[PDB]
RNA sequence: GGGCCACGGAAACCGCGCGCGGUGAUCAAUGAGCCGCGUUCGCUCCCGUGGCCCACAA
RNA sequence: GAGCGUGCGGUUU
């Protein structure tokens, strides 16, 4: 269990408000090529290369000219690599403070007892400090224990490096100890699941597309953008909003139809249609209480725009 | 697993260790899946032999497709420890190509007999 | 080293999941390269198990 | 004046590592050691250049 | 320029 794991009330403010179908395009409706251009690739990393160089490779296969990822894997490592695609590139600026899961494998230098190792692991549940700041632990689960061998499932506020970790784990013990393997299972709101996928796969998916003229497979590949958001705080807007907001129009009260319960001013939250497009990234200037009772006022500073401007009409 | 494009009876698998335990001391194989691939590329492989555990399955599952492109025949064994130890190496091996055959010359042509038959 | 029921998702060392017997495999990816010589081959196997 | 979007706030060479081609090994053939060629993303705030808007949602 | 994200570390203009 992770903070972003939280169920989340949603309070409706305007009941009647219903939306358009001929203006925006719902994710299972875009086009390909437009399905891309707003593109999120769930991406298992290999053992190998550095986060930096895959990427690089993706934009050239699949002739891309913008793609960024989100927290960077080491070259050993492997998993869960969010890859955003052209104009979705800036939402991996709201994977980056999620938290993390990994699955790794502690090898120690001494022999220690199965009940010290799982005694002193669960020490660790909590914060942490590591070489000069201070991160969180929020959950040690240790799988399985082969003598000298120790895999354990982590769960981490963004930031904390594993390998420092198992080193102090190390170091309480006595023994010391050292990494010897490290699979990212877990990023925000990217899992292990049937979206996680390969570079051969997505590769061949994009040939089968390119080549064969089947882009079956391929679609299955990408994920929209909005997935990169799923994690978030939403609040959700009225077509005659939309067109304004992605105008750098601030989002004032009388746009909204249903927001989520539970956010605090400062906050940073989703700002989506009610076709479920993500319009805009935003910080709140209201709480939710607030934005619901009040009938004027901005509620959300409007800071990251990624909906294109032609979508919706300018109902002003 | 799924690059395997065919069943192997349980003594026909058993004869193909026998000729590269053969064609080393002997005549002349090369090991390894990636020399394996040189070697079918390069047209110099007589008969391919393909572990069936090789995991993950993208090491070897680009063979079985080139040796049809090369019409080279090719065979599965059980264990890439095995076939391995049977290679003169202590290792493993996912894959081995026999590029030319030794006392086994017969018992080569033999196989190929039993893969047509098994397509 | 590090692998994984292909069923209940459980993470081992071990080669039988302990969680629901299945045989286990290696939680890595495989190795890849920007040049992928044999591209063309593994497409035609995967082609084939797909249809 | 304010917001949003776009572009601009260097360049090169070496090293580990990694990857390809060659060779192919005294528990790394799912590739040692050696030789050669290659090889690294974006985001955030701030400041210039330009574009679109100024929209409390009717 | 200050930074972040674990991925980079050294010569110079
Ligand atoms: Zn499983």
């Amino acid at each position: 269990i992770l903070p972003a794991d939280i169920k989340r009330e949603v309070l409706i403010k305007d009941e009647n408000a219903e939306t358009n179908p001929d203006w925006g395009f719902p994710p299972e409706k875009r086009p390909i090529e437009m399905h891309i251009q707003f593109g999120v690739i769930n991406l298992d990393k290999p053992p190998g290369p550095t986060s930096h160089e895959v990427v690089a490779w993706i934009k050239k296969i699949l002739n891309l000219e913008k793609a960024g990822h989100g927290g960077t894997l080491d070259p050993k490592v492997s998993g869960v690599l969010p890859v955003a695609l052209e104009k979705a590139t800036r939402v991996v600026q709201a994977l980056l403070p999620a938290g993390k899961e990994y699955v790794a494998l502690m090898h120690l230098h001494g022999d220690v007892p199965e009940d010290k190792i799982i005694q002193v692991m669960k020490e660790f549940e909590g914060e942490i400090i590591q070489r000069l700041r201070t991160r969180k632990v929020y959950y040690i689960e240790v799988l399985e224990i082969e003598g000298r061998d120790v895999l354990f499932r982590v769960g981490v506020e963004a930031g904390t490096y594993i390998r420092s970790l198992i080193h102090h784990i190390g170091l309480a013990l006595g023994v010391g100890a050292h990494m010897s393997e490290l699979r990212r299972t877990r990023s925000g709101p990217f899992k292990e699941d049937e979206t996680l996928i390969t570079l051969h796969d997505l590769v061949d998916y994009y040939y089968f597309w390119k080549e064969d003229g089947i882009e079956e497979y391929f679609r299955k590949a990408i994920q929209p953008m909005e997935k990169a958001v799923e994690h978030l705080p939403k609040v959700w807007i009225k077509d005659s909003a939309v067109a304004a907001v992605t105008h750098g129009a601030d989002l004032a009260v009388p746009g909204i139809a249903k927001l989520h319960a539970g956010i605090k001013r400062g906050d940073l939250v989703a700002i989506m249609t009610l076709k479920d497009e993500l319009v805009a990234l935003g910080k709140a200037m209201m709480t939710s209480q607030e934005m619901l009772e009040k009938t004027k006022g901005i509620a959300v500073d409007v800071e990251k725009v990624f909906m294109p401007r032609d979508w919706y009409p300018k109902l002003w | 697993p799924s690059y395997v494009k065919f069943e192997v009876p349980k003594e026909l698998a058993e004869k193909a260790l026998q000729a590269v335990e053969i064609a080393r001391d002997t005549g002349k194989i090369r090991k390894g899946t990636n020399e394996t691939t040189k070697a079918v590329e390069r047209g110099q492989a007589k008969l391919v032999i393909i572990a069936e555990d090789v995991d993950p399955e993208e090491i070897v599952a680009h063979l079985p497709p080139l040796c049809e492109e090369k019409e080279i025949p090719y065979i599965y064994v059980p264990s890439k420890k095995e076939l391995g130890a049977a290679a003169g190496i202590e290792v493993a091996a996912a894959s081995v190509a026999i590029i030319e055959p030794g006392k086994a010359r017969d018992l080569v042509e033999e196989i190929a007999m039993k893969v047509k038959e098994l397509m | 080293r590090i692998r994984k029921c292909p069923k209940c998702g459980r993470y081992t060392l071990k080669e039988v999941c302990p969680v629901c017997g299945e045989k286990t495999k290696v939680a890595h990816p495989p190795r890849f390269s920007p040049e992928d010589p044999y591209g063309e081959y593994r497409r035609r196997w995967k082609r084939e198990v797909l249809g």
